[PDB]
Order: C-alpha cells, then sequence, then structure tokens
C-alpha cells in the first residue's frame, strides 16, 4: 500500500497565503482533510474506508500539537514559503527559437515547417504563422500546449503546411513573458 | 495578482524507498528530501541556498512517522479486504534541444502514472546499456499520483537509437520507449 500526508499552499505572486489544505489519504483514497471551520480532520470518503477516514480523523484530532499546527496553516505557509516564494512568481526564461523542414504528416501540401521553441519558463507562450508578413492560418490555436522538461524549461513546436514558391518568406512569432520583445525566426524555399 | 501552488507531499509504502517527501512550485520540483541523510535536497542548484532552512523538521518528522504507522499498524488490516491501487507507468523519451547531428544534447525520459513509486530506469545505445547524467527525479504531482524525470547526456548521429527503460519495481511491470534521429536540424 501507499499512504499520503499531503499538505498545500496557494500563495499569490506577493506571498499572501489565499489558502491551506492538509489531508491524508490510503490507498490513493482521499479520506480525511482539516476543517478550518471545524477545527479539526473531517472525513472525505463516504465509501468502502468511510470508517477508517473517521479512525485517522479522530487520532489526528487528539493530537493537540497538530490542531495548533493547522490552525496557524496559513500562516506556516507565507513564513515557510517567504525566503524563496518572490523569486519563483517572478521567474521567468526565455525561450529559443529555430525555424525549419520536417516530414509532412496530416496534410496534403508539400512542405511542412517546424517552428521549435526550447528552454522557456513559465510553460505559457504563443506562436503565430506570419506569411510574407501577414497573419496566416487564423483559426488555430495560437495558445500552445508545452511538454516538461523536468528542470524548470519547456517545450513545443508548432507547424505550418505550405506549398513553396521563391519569393514567399514565413516567419514564426513566439511571444513569452520571458523576453520583452516578440521572437522572429524567417524561413524561405531557398534557405 | 494571480495564485500560484506549493505542494508538500510526504508519503510512504511498503517498499523502498519506505517513505518520501516531495515538494514543487506549480508544476515544477523544488525539492525533495533525504530522510537518510536528514536533509532537503534542491531539484535545482539554484535552490541549493533555500534547502537549507530546517524550521519545519518537528512537522515533517511528525507527517512522516504518523504515515509510516498507516502502513505499519493499518494496511496489514486492509490486505486482502480491498484491491491494492496499482497504474501502469507510462515512459516517454525527447531531447531536450532540437535535433542536431554532432552536437551536444540530453535524452529526457519522462514516466508519469507511476502507483506505487517504486521505480529503476536504465538507458541502451542499440541494445547496450549506458549510465545516465545524475539521478531519477521522482515527485508527486496533484491527484496523488507521481511523475519521474531522467536524463541521458549525449552527442547523436545519424545511425544512433536509444531507448528508455521502465521498471515498475520489483517486476511489476516494463515499459520500453524508443528515441530515433528524426527531422534533424540542417548544420552551418
Ligand atoms: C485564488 O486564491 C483564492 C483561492 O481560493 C481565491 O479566493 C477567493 O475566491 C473567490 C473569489 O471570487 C471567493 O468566493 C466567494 O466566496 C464567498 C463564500 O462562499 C461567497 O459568499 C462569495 O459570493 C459571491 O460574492 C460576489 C461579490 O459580491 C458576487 O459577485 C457573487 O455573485 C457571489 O455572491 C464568493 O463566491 C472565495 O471565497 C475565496 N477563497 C477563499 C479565500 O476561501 C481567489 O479568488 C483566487 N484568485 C485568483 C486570481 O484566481
Ligand atoms: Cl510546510
Ligand atoms: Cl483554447
Amino acid at each position: 500500500f501507499v499512504a499520503h500526508v499531503e499538505s498545500t499552499c496557494l500563495l499569490d505572486d506577493a506571498g499572501t497565503p489565499k489558502d491551506f489544505t492538509y489531508c491524508i489519504s490510503f490507498n490513493k483514497d482521499l479520506l480525511t482533510c482539516w476543517d478550518p471551520e471545524e477545527n479539526k480532520m473531517a472525513p472525505c470518503e463516504f465509501g468502502v474506508l468511510n470508517s477508517l477516514a473517521n479512525v485517522l480523523s479522530q487520532h489526528l484530532n487528539q493530537k493537540d500539537t497538530l490542531m495548533q499546527r493547522l490552525r496557524n496553516g496559513l500562516q506556516n505557509c507565507a513564513t515557510h514559503t517567504q525566503p524563496f516564494w518572490g523569486s519563483l512568481t517572478n521567474r521567468t526564461r526565455p525561450p529559443s527559437v529555430q525555424v525549419a523542414k520536417t516530414t509532412p504528416f496530416n496534410t496534403r501540401e508539400p512542405v511542412m515547417l517546424a517552428c521549435y521553441v526550447w528552454g522557456f519558463y513559465p510553460a505559457e507562450v504563443t506562436i503565430t504563422w506570419r506569411k510574407n508578413g501577414k497573419l496566416v492560418m487564423p483559426h488555430s490555436s495560437a495558445h500552445k500546449t508545452a511538454q516538461p522538461n523536468g528542470d524548470w524549461t519547456y517545450q513545443t513546436l508548432s507547424h505550418l503546411a505550405l506549398t513553396p514558391s521563391y519569393g514567399d518568406t514565413y516567419t514564426c512569432v513566439v511571444e513569452h513573458i520571458g523576453a520583452p520583445e516578440p521572437i522572429l525566426r524567417d524561413w524561405t524555399p531557398g534557405l | 495578482l494571480q495564485n500560484h501552488t506549493f505542494l508538500h507531499t510526504v508519503y510512504c509504502q511498503d517498499g523502498s524507498p519506505s517513505v518520501g517527501l516531495s515538494e514543487a512550485y506549480d508544476e515544477d520540483q523544488l525539492f525533495f528530501f533525504d530522510f537518510s541523510q536528514n536533509t532537503r535536497v534542491p531539484r535545482l542548484p539554484e535552490f541549493a541556498d533555500w534547502a537549507q532552512e530546517q524550521g519545519d523538521a518537528p512537522a515533517i518528522l511528525f507527517d512522516k512517522e504518523f504515515c509510516e504507522w498507516m502502513i505499519q499498524q493499518i494496511g496489514p488490516k486492509l490486505d486482502g479486504k480491498i484491491p491494492v491501487s496499482r497504474g501502469f507507468p507510462i515512459a516517454e523519451v525527447f531531447t531536450l534541444k532540437p535535433l542536431e547531428f554532432g552536437k551536444p544534447n540530453t535524452l529526457v525520459c519522462f514516466v508519469s502514472n507511476l502507483f506505487p513509486p517504486m521505480l529503476t530506469v536504465n538507458w541502451q545505445h542499440h541494445s547496450v546499456p549506458v549510465e545516465g547524467f545524475g539521478p531519477t527525479f521522482v515527485s508527486a504531482v496533484d491527484g496523488l499520483s507521481f511523475q519521474a524525470f531522467s536524463y541521458l547526456n549525449f552527442t547523436p548521429e545519424p545511425s544512433d537509437i536509444f531507448s528508455c527503460i521502465v521498471t515498475h519495481e520489483i517486476d511489476r511491470y516494463t515499459a520500453i520507449a524508443y528515441w530515433v534521429p528524426r527531422n534533424a536540424l540542417p548544420s552551418d
């Protein structure tokens, strides 16, 4: 079996504690959590593990140190995250971007471009395409979903299927809070 | 002013590691606790200075012991009574940066849906074992779940073929994800 004793803190960019939870789980079943408007642990599971949920709530509620600790959950959250919180909510890393050809898929077009965006943080990033300076594929999803690398950087890519014409220039426009100005990468059939 | 989540997960289990503690800021891991070393370990060097503060040792101790208490005291009693929750690990492998032959890169092996949190990851190059860069980072995520990241530094070549082998520890299941060089970016 696996068991959990999980605490969560919700704070804003400034470090102001907005919420706080403390929940116990067993066998991936959420059983009992702290109830501020009751000052004690209260069952969350009413299925087969209901009695266990009440037993765990009981044992924990008889722990004065824990009760006093949870009563101050909000303050504990602010105090504990205080030394680093500001550095995190302000943390950003600009994206690197490169355009190049890729094997076409799910399309009839002969050519397919891939705009690679990586090394950025946070994960929110927008990518749009421009043909000879004008927007294209307006009905696409500019707000992209990104793959986490696990080291506080992310990556994603946008595609553009097309037929080349030697005079056309395609530009990948990347916007990310980690970069003051949009990032542009050009591509032409003769490159 | 948007909200952000600080996740502090103390977990324990029948198996190795018997107990763990993972902390994350939104989707990313900040620290993991080494109980054999009595200390927080930073996910990144830049978090090293923050991994020193130990103002919450008693809370960690309290949560740790209560967690181990449920696995030890309760559990043997539920053994047979309820079905053990288990999830097959899903592994995916990809390069940290866009592929460019002859240029240093790093292969990432991301494991999700891991439950219970017991695993071993092995890297291979053409069916040949090869040691990875640094440790495998296991972290807790919202929803009572776990994930892991492993890395391998290498210089890609046209004939390369790599694989990440994930063993849901103690032979529960084995997953394999393959990586092949494709759509390499043109070199200068
Ligand atoms: C992230 O941080 C906080 C995490 O919870 C969150 O805090 C508040 O979120 C809601 C703000 O929209 C609060 O909802 C209120 O809850 C009250 C208690 O039930 C309600 O009485 C209240 O009713 C509404 O009042 C409005 C104003 O008159 C009215 O327009 C509505 O029609 C309705 O009558 C409202 O629902 C919530 O309680 C707060 N959470 C806490 C502290 O417990 C932040 O909102 C969130 N911030 C961001 C940027 O996402
Ligand atoms: Cl805490
Ligand atoms: Cl949307």
